[PDB]
């Protein structure tokens, strides 16, 4: 048998479950919510006699 | 698998198999089929075997 197969294999093997325990998952989402901006009433025509 | 017409052609006239290389040829490329096995054995013996 080779002996700079193996090593090799090792390498690779080692350097790929590294890199897979490595990404970390995070988000940073806002929430569903909303800005209730400022409003006014507004009044209708009326008539008015006595 | 061969056909009854290049069977009976090579009956007919008494062909034999011939060569140009030597023995130690053909042992070598036994040898480098055994250790090209026995290279991935033992990388399976060293890395997988569980």
């Amino acid at each position: 048998p080779n002996d700079e197969a193996t090593i090799k294999a090792l390498d690779n093997v080692i350097k790929q479950i590294e890199a897979l325990s490595v990404i970390v998952n995070r988000s940073e989402k806002a929430d569903d919510a909303q800005i209730l901006g400022p409003n006014t009433y507004k009044q209708l025509l009326e008539h008015l006699f006595s | 698998a061969v056909e009854l017409e290049q069977l009976a052609a090579y009956g007919l006239t008494g062909a034999y198999p011939r060569t140009n290389h030597s023995v130690d040829t053909i042992v070598k490329t036994v040898n480098n089929i055994s250790a090209t096995y026995s290279t991935i054995a033992q990388m399976l013996s060293t890395i997988d075997l569980d």
